[PDB]
């Protein structure tokens, strides 16, 4: 019995969003449904439930009057609404089988929900040079830094999957102008600098940007 | 003083038609009770509560009845609802405990057990402690109904689904409720 | 009950047995669940009803519940097992309630950082804007302090840090420091330094450039 949840979403503040969870195993038979969300860094905070069978859905507290929870009887589909959205409704979004013993089972895969005012932005890729007055130990860090995209989701590899061992992508952090930006290092033989080429290589799907980036020593 | 029977009742009744037992005068012994973890919650209003029995009181009431998980929060003395303004009412000035524990185990029917109803529709609330077990036709709409069941005449009552595979907060639930009476002849 | 209590952390040397406690008042009337969640995943749930384990979680993950304690216990810790653990329950008056969450490490002897700096690229600074990197390589503990200093001037305020999950193979955290600056304020300036302060570190270690000499 599985759960496939709707696609992530972009929300301006104010506005409304509508999320929806559809079963696999055909059909939402007797059991109950929660809807739980997590923010970035944060933990997981139920906002409310329903049996499909009896209509009649109840909410977490806060949240009381701006969440709506509703089943789709045919489509074996359960949706969740939030509206008056502000930024801190930025969060992944789950639906959960609830449990006989009270607790939850099958989750969701999750839904990305971020509200926010700023517009789509792919990223401009920046090198981080490996320094020119470098390293003992023989090794030489370069990278790419991945400045102001926007909405979240940046994925990079190095030389197209081939070069993994010393990678450290670091998790996204939001700037206060409202966009993203992540860096991506590498460890590699400084004895490789002029020899081994070095390629990030940056995915930004919500703005259909895709950029290779050489990464050398600088002049 | 004979809590006994009360909490091992095989057999417990519908909300709207609540159970009353009456207990006056004899050995009663809360150092048990109000620590088990056979109960899901235990909350006392107007007593010491985790200072426990140094009450002594002329009369207690225990009302015992079965409701959803989710509406337990009603029992409680100032909480509005299906359940505290059509079948339990409290008083605002409460003196007692309110127990309860999931009986999904003996409550709830793999076709759902119905025999288990509550009072959807009442023309007003009830007061503290009233119970009310008419079955008067309710009447939604602006034509009177004289009887009939067809739209916007409703029968009052309606069954719990209980369904033991539903989530905790739609099981069934056993509820008693111990008032402690004192009032001024003792 | 009503509040669920975790501590923020347990570090655990491999093949040692963690344990995660989850306070609440009479929690021991309560059918606690324990879940287990990486970074970009769902929680799964590890132990449900107390003590009981799904089918296909390992052996080695067990639960209690007692009075006012329920317990996590992890034995013979991997570093598979990096991860933060949820307890939770349902409450009569609350509905379902999340604990805090508790992040488990592997622990680890100290190791220092490897530090480097990178300047702005004359790439980026066309655009108006130059961003100064502070890397911090493979150490343990995760604790480490940076201080960015630009002509000596401490910076405070115009950095933010990010820090990668516990390395799977060698249990060592990373961490990146980046200091945004307008490009006339950056071209005002010359010596642009990273001061590191970390246990493993007898004394900090600064990394530094010259603009325009490399």
């Amino acid at each position: 019995v599985q759960l496939q949840q709707s696609g992530a979403e972009v929300k301006k503040p104010g506005s409304s969003v509508k999320v929806s969870c559809k079963a696999s195993g055909g059909t939402f038979g007797n059991w109950s449904i929660s809807w739980v969300r997590q923010a970035p860094g944060q933990g997981l905070e139920w906002m409310g439930g329903i049996d499909p069978s009896r209509g009649e859905a109840t909410y977490a507290q806060k949240f009381q009057g701006r969440v709506t929870i509703t089943t789709d009887e045919s489509t074996s589909t359960a949706y969740m609404e939030l509206s008056s959205l502000r930024s801190e409704d930025t969060a992944v979004y789950y639906c959960a089988r609830e449990t006989e013993q009270g607790g939850m089972d099958v989750w969701g895969q999750g839904t990305t929900v971020t509200v926010s005012s700023a517009s789509t932005k792919g990223p401009s890729v920046f090198p981080l040079a490996p320094s020119s007055k470098s390293t003992s130990g023989g090794t030489a860090a370069l990278g790419c830094l991945v400045k102001d995209y926007f909405p979240e989701p940046v994925t990079v590899s190095w030389n197209s999957g081939a070069l993994t061992s010393g990678v450290h992508t670091f998790p996204a952090v939001l700037q206060s102008s409202g966009l993203y930006s992540l860096s991506s290092v590498v460890t590699v033989p400084s004895s490789s600098l002029g020899t081994q080429t070095y390629i990030c290589n940056v995915n930004h799907k919500p703005s259909n940007t895709k950029v290779d980036k050489k990464v050398e020593p600088k002049s | 003083c004979p809590f006994g029977e009360v909490f091992n009742a095989t057999r417990f009744a519908s909300v709207y038609a609540w159970n009353r037992k009456r207990i006056s005068n004899c050995v009663a012994d809360y150092s048990v009770l109000y620590n088990s973890a056979s109960f899901s919650t235990f909350k006392c209003y107007g007593v010491s509560p985790t200072k426990l029995n140094d009450l002594c009181f002329t009369n207690v009431y225990a009302d015992s009845f079965v409701i959803r998980g989710d509406e337990v929060r009603q029992i409680a003395p100032g909480q509005t609802g299906k359940i505290a303004d059509y079948n339990y009412k409290l008083p605002d000035d409460f003196t007692g405990c309110v127990i309860a524990w999931n009986s999904n185990n003996l409550d709830s029917k793999v076709g759902g057990n119905y025999n288990y109803l509550y009072r959807l529709f009442r023309k007003s609330n009830l007061k503290p402690f009233e119970r009310d077990i008419s079955t008067e036709i309710y009447q939604a709409g602006s034509t009177p109904c004289n009887g009939v069941e067809g739209f916007n005449c409703y029968f009052p009552l309606q069954s719990y689904g209980f369904q033991p595979t539903n989530g905790v907060g739609y099981q069934p639930y056993r509820v008693v409720v111990l008032s402690f009476e004192l009032l001024h002849a003792p | 009950s009503y509040e669920l209590t975790q501590p923020p952390s347990v570090s655990v040397a491999p093949g040692k047995t963690a344990r995660i406690t989850c306070g609440g008042n009479n929690i021991g009337r309560k059918s606690v669940h324990w879940y287990q969640q990486k970074p970009g995943q769902a929680p799964v749930l590890v132990v449900y009803d107390d003590s009981d384990r799904p089918s296909g979680i390992p052996e080695r993950f067990s639960g209690s519940n007692s009075g006012n304690t329920a317990t996590l216990t992890i034995s013979r810790v991997e570093a598979g097992d990096e991860a933060d653990y949820y307890c939770q329950v349902y409450d009569l008056f609350s509905d379902y309630v999340f604990g805090t969450g508790t992040k488990v490490e592997i622990k680890r002897t100290v190791a220092a950082p490897s530090v480097f700096i990178f300047p702005p690229s004359d790439e980026q600074l066309k655009s108006g804007t130059a961003s100064v990197v502070c890397l911090l390589n493979n150490f343990y503990p995760r604790e480490a302090k940076v201080q960015w200093k630009v002509d000596n001037a401490l910076q405070s305020g115009n950095s933010q840090e990010s820090v990668t999950e516990q390395d799977s193979k060698d249990s060592t955290y990373s961490l990146s420091s980046t200091l945004t600056l307008s490009k006339a304020d950056y071209e005002k300036h010359k010596v642009y330094a990273c001061e590191v302060t970390h246990q493993g570190l007898s004394s900090p270690v600064t990394k530094s450039f010259n603009r325009g000499e490399c």
